[PDB]
């Protein structure tokens, strides 16, 4: 997540100033500058796993064509549960399955 | 004979079945040169195989 | 070496071609105006005692 400027709406590049020894963002259509207060300017994930558990929503216990189980859930301790296995779909996605009440929609795996 | 065969279809089912349970819970073993979800299909075809050469 | 297991996977992991990518997990830039010393409390430990 990256900030924009206040009043140009346009993105704010880092900068360091010299004389002061301080990272700030500055545009570049405006003179707007403002304090930076994460030293982290950038990274880059080699290996990452968002888009795994992430794939999550609030109706997803609506589907018919999921299978149905009966797995205990931590939160609500329901009967009934709804099981799919990983939305990220890259050649080396692992196969394990995430499950999802139907009161909490809390997603867990039995790992 | 055709109990016999029924009986070996559905233990070949069974085989079939732990090794899906297996690869959900990250207990199956990879082949090397092959992910994970290659070895658990090659793994199956192998069982499966088997299987209809043993009724056959 | 070819009788031997161990030999062989020496020379294996001897052959194949590995490179930073490999192994590396994650990348990162910071900024940090002090040489001898880090904004990072985590790495400042070991960037400490390495100065020391
Ligand atoms: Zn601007
Ligand atoms: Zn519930």
């Amino acid at each position: 997540s990256f900030r924009f400027c206040l009043e140009c709406n346009n993105m704010l590049y880092p900068k360091e100033d010299k004389e002061n020894q301080r990272l700030l963002y500055s545009c570049r259509n405006c003179d707007y500058t403002e304090l930076a207060e994460d030293p982290k300017v950038y990274r880059h994930e080699l290996i990452t796993n968002i888009g795994e558990t992430a794939g999550i929503v609030d109706d997803i216990g609506q589907d018919p064509t999921l299978p149905r189980s009966d797995k205990e859930c931590p939160e609500c301790h329901s009967r009934d549960c709804v099981f799919f296995q990983s939305q990220q779909r890259r050649k080396d996605t692992n196969m394990t399955l995430f499950y999802v009440c139907l009161n909490c929609k809390k997603t867990f795996r039995d790992e | 004979t055709m109990k016999e065969i029924t009986h070996a279809i559905s233990s070949a089912k069974e085989q079939v079945q732990e090794i899906i349970y297996k690869a959900q819970h990250n207990e199956l073993e990879l082949k090397p040169g092959m992910t994970l979800r290659e070895s658990f299909e090659g793994e199956v075809s192998r069982t499966l195989n088997d299987a209809r050469d043993s009724a056959g | 070496i070819a009788l031997d297991i161990e030999k062989a996977k020496v020379i294996q992991s001897s052959i194949e071609y590995t490179t930073l990518k490999n192994v590396t997990s994650a990348t990162e830039i910071y900024y940090d105006p002090d040489p001898t010393s880090t904004v990072i409390e985590e790495d400042f430990d070991t960037v400490e005692a390495y100065f020391s």
